[PDB]
C-alpha cells in the first residue's frame, strides 16, 4: 500500500511549489545594496 | 557561492536606540569628564593643615576635593 493519488498529488504540488520558494529565497549579485559609507 | 538571505528580526530599532543612548550619555559624559580632570589637574585637591589659633573656617572648609567643597 503505497500512496494514493491524491496524496500523491498534493505532495507532488507541494514539492514544487517548495523548490520554487527555495530558489526564490536567492539573491541577484547586485544585492546586498550597501550604503556608502 | 550560492548566497541565501539570511531571514533575520528587523535590527535597526534595537541598534539605533543603543546608538541614541550611547550619544546621549557621552554628550554630557565628556564634558564632565573633561571638566572633572581639569579640576584634577589645574586647580588641584587640598592640603591637610592643623588649625590656626583664632580661625573658625566655614563648613566647606573641612573637606578635601573641590567638587565637595563646592
Amino acid at each position: 500500500s503505497g500512496y494514493t493519488p491524491d496524496e500523491k498529488l498534493r505532495l507532488q504540488q507541494l514539492r514544487e511549489l517548495r523548490r520554487r520558494w527555495l530558489k526564490d529565497q536567492e539573491l541577484s549579485p547586485r544585492e546586498p545594496v550597501l550604503p556608502p559609507r | 557561492g550560492k548566497r541565501l538571505f539570511i531571514i533575520k528580526p528587523s535590527g535597526f530599532y534595537d541598534k539605533r536606540f543603543l546608538k541614541l543612548l550611547r550619544f546621549y550619555i557621552l554628550l554630557t559624559g565628556i564634558p564632565v569628564v573633561i571638566g572633572i580632570t581639569l579640576i584634577n589637574v589645574f586647580i588641584g585637591e587640598a592640603e591637610l593643615a592643623e588649625i590656626p589659633e583664632g580661625y573658625v573656617p566655614e563648613h566647606w572648609e573641612y573637606f578635601k576635593h573641590p567638587i565637595s567643597r563646592w
